[PDB]
RNA sequence: GAGUGGCGAUGAUCUGUACCCCGGCGGGGUGGGUGUCGAUGGAAGUCUGACCGGC
RNA sequence: CCACAGAUCCCACCCGGGUUGAUGAACGA
């Protein structure tokens, strides 16, 4: 008499007294196991069983399920099954263990690695990139700002005219790049970026009175080297942008529809998944970012935050102090809505939401 | 703010800047947050704020569970693991030593259990009904604790059967007694003495048994162990 | 200039550190395990930059990085058996963007470092003596 | 004779009454805390001296 | 009981420290 075992770990057979007759390791591979346990469910043997009752030649066999049963009468044995059985115990027992003993895993870290990651396909089959690429761009947001600040800064030892002149960061670095010295500028050269008549005049003037440093080749590459960093996060963040967008109409258009992608996947990121953010009540979407002013606002019953990470809406930090508490409420309100439908499945609607939306922001602007 | 551990291991109180005091357990995944709950550092170590009101073992030391089975490296099986609140502390608590299977038939809920246990290694999601243990057999392990929170009138029964199949002897089982789930009808003190009795004509050595209240309505915990 | 230059190196120090994070949870999505197998950021970065999708990596192109015979299989190994995510190429290279932008900077730390020791042994050789050019600076 | 346009959970109120001002409202300033950064700004603001050892 | 040893201790010279720091003094590119 035979007492089976079916696992994750493989098949294998007991005696009676809980020794190990004979065993036949699965693969370690997701994709069959999965399968095979999905097929188990329905009273199909694995095929590491179909191998290990021809090993061994038993009259008498017991398994662990009763809807195995009739499975392997068809295929020619005479099989009975215990429920909750001494061997089917003796088995797990010592299993953080047998799964190295009969080769499926080396070691009992990656057994472990293994069994979590079968376990998470294993339900799976009963938004992570979204948050990861927003969470990047907001780290190359933040070190443009920081390069740039510092660019600038040592630039400006050799040309510190041209720091007030050019506003924008992405051009500052496109000038530091392509020139290093200042008397390499040239009005043919600057017209080939597009600077307009009048001003590529005044840095040029600027650049021919400057009270700037004159300095090595060696000093301007460094300089250089950072202004090339800048202009090749610019072109990075524009790629990330076109991504997020095209994961984040997928994953939650109804969201995307109402915010943009950046700033839908922002909320996401603080919420932690679509699920959770759709679990949501529009109070707390109001004020995700914000954490440090909510939570002084809770303890003390002081005044609380009109609005987190959601203040990167156009609508509000354009708008006056007095309405921006307002059009915060009825974003929030829109937005866990807009969750909503995305995460419970399916349906645009972001339309009327928007339309919606620019109603009750039109009302709170006529007062 | 001060925090320091108490009698049982991997679980801390805070002195809070005003002087209040709450539970909290050592974050094994630093930064990130599965419901709600306040992060704290303390020494330059994350501690998760372990909320009595939604968390019942927290309610169940809170009304004082003179030893928690539950430690360093123990391996359970818990029936009924929802949305991942409560089972994330006892991840928490048992560290990457430990293991935690947690069994959950709902898929709507199972969704947000996914997300907790892609961060946490411990957790071994299971969607399947516990009633059918043969179902996951497969997947699980014997265990030192079975922790039992699951919404059924047989909660009880469903719970023994899952006991002879993967509670080691002398293991221990912390089983909350839903009284509403089982039945509003009847008065919630007559169904703890009840239910305690299934326990008792298995082979179950009640060791304690904690009324929830102000945490948890018509709600008791008991704890007891196999043999 | 030995002033702006040491804090320019501060920031990407600073910058290389933060990506790196950044890239390993996000590259962890597909190969987890890869990440508790590769200390250095910079040998990291390399193979999420090489290779891209994990069912790419080779013995040889990984033999040409340093990796002695048995580093190789134990990787290689871990991509087999991986519990990650069938992803995208899309998806891949977003994570390659940064993976090639670490790699950029570690190239221009080295550059930067080597200006430093010029400008600060003509500068201040006493105290680059002492503690070095960039301590110094 | 055909098509449109019609309160409402698929959602009104309460409090950021800021102060008071001039003409409930316009505008005004003074306010709050909060986002940015800054300034140069403000911090016993920049250790110690009798003998140290080897013998 | 003395004898002699022992090593310590200084003790002072002696040397080096040392008028180009003895001291103790709680970190954060």
């Amino acid at each position: 008499k035979i007492y089976l075992i079916e696992h994750v770990i493989g098949a294998v057979a007991y005696d009676e007294n809980g020794n190990i007759v004979d065993y036949i390791t699965n693969p370690r591979d997701l994709g069959k196991i999965t399968e095979e346990l999905l097929n188990n469910e329905k009273g199909i043997p694995f095929s590491a069983t179909v191998e290990l009752l021809k090993k061994v030649n038993p009259q008498e066999v017991v398994v662990e399920n009763e809807a195995e049963v009739p499975k392997l009468q068809a295929l020619g044995y005479r099989v009975s099954y215990e429920p909750y059985s001494k061997v089917s115990r003796i088995f797990r027992e010592s299993l953080p263990k047998v799964a190295i003993d009969i080769k499926f895993a080396s070691n009992e870290e990656d057994y472990y690695n293994f069994l979590h990651e079968l376990s998470l396909e294993y339900t799976r089959r009963k938004d992570l990139l979204a948050i990861q690429a927003v969470r990047a761009m907001d780290d190359i947001d933040k070190t443009i700002n920081l390069f740039s600040e510092r660019l600038r800064e040592w630039y400006s030892i050799h040309f510190p005219e041209l720091d007030k002149l050019i506003e924008d960061h992405e051009e500052y670095a496109t000038i530091v790049s392509r020139f290093g010295d200042r008397g390499f500028l040239t009005i043919d050269s600057l017209k080939e970026l597009g600077f307009n008549e009048q001003r590529i005049n005044r840095i040029l003037d600027a650049a021919k009175k400057s009270i700037g440093a004159d300095i090595s080749e060696d000093d301007l590459s460094a300089m250089r080297m950072i202004a090339n960093t800048i202009l090749d996060l610019y072109n990075i963040r524009r790629n990330l942008n076109n991504y997020l967008e095209g994961v984040m109409k997928e994953v939650a258009p109804n969201v995307t529809a109402l915010v943009g992608p950046a700033l839908g996947a922002r909320l996401l990121s603080i919420a932690g998944s679509l699920d959770e953010l759709a679990k949501m009540p529009a109070s707390t979407i109001q004020v995700l970012g914000a954490e440090k002013a909510l939570f002084r606002a809770l303890r003390s019953g002081g005044r609380p935050p009109k609005h987190g990470i959601i203040f990167q809406y156009p609508a509000i930090h354009t708008s006056p102090r007095w309405q921006r508490g307002k059009i915060a409420r009825a974003l929030a309100a829109k937005l866990a809505i807009a969750a909503r439908v995305d995460a419970f499945s399916g349906r645009f609607i972001g339309d009327q939401l928007n339309e919606q939306l620019k109603k009750r922001i039109d009302e709170i602007k006529e007062k | 703010i001060t925090v320091k551990q108490t009698n049982m291991e991997n679980i801390y109180e805070c002195e809070f800047n005003d002087g209040s005091f709450r539970l909290c357990t050592r974050n094994l995944v630093p930064n990130f947050n599965v419901y709600g709950e306040r992060l704290i550092k303390y020494e330059g170590v994350e501690y998760r704020e372990w909320n009595a009101f939604r968390s019942k073992l927290a309610g169940a030391i809170l009304k004082g569970l003179k030893t928690n089975p539950i430690r360093k490296g123990t391996k359970v099986l818990y029936l009924g693991a929802a949305s991942g609140t409560t089972i994330s502390h006892v991840s928490d608590i048992i560290e990457l030593n430990g293991k935690a299977y947690g069994v959950e038939f709902s898929p709507r809920v199972v969704r947000e259990l996914l997300l907790v246990a892609q961060r946490r290694p411990n957790i071994f999601p299971l969607l399947a009904d516990a009633r059918f243990p043969q179902s996951y057999k497969s997947v699980v392990e014997n265990v030192d604790v079975l922790y039992v929170d699951i919404a059924q009138p047989d909660q009880t029964d469903i719970a023994i059967y899952n006991a002879k199949f993967f509670l080691k002897v002398n293991g221990d089982m912390l089983l909350v007694i839903k009284a509403r789930s089982i039945d509003v009808t009847k008065d919630p003190k007559e169904i703890y003495k009840t239910e305690v009795e299934k326990l008792e004509n298995s082979n179950f050595e009640t060791i304690q048994i904690i009324n929830l209240d102000p945490y948890d309505k018509d709600h008791a915990i008991v704890l007891s162990k196999y043999k």
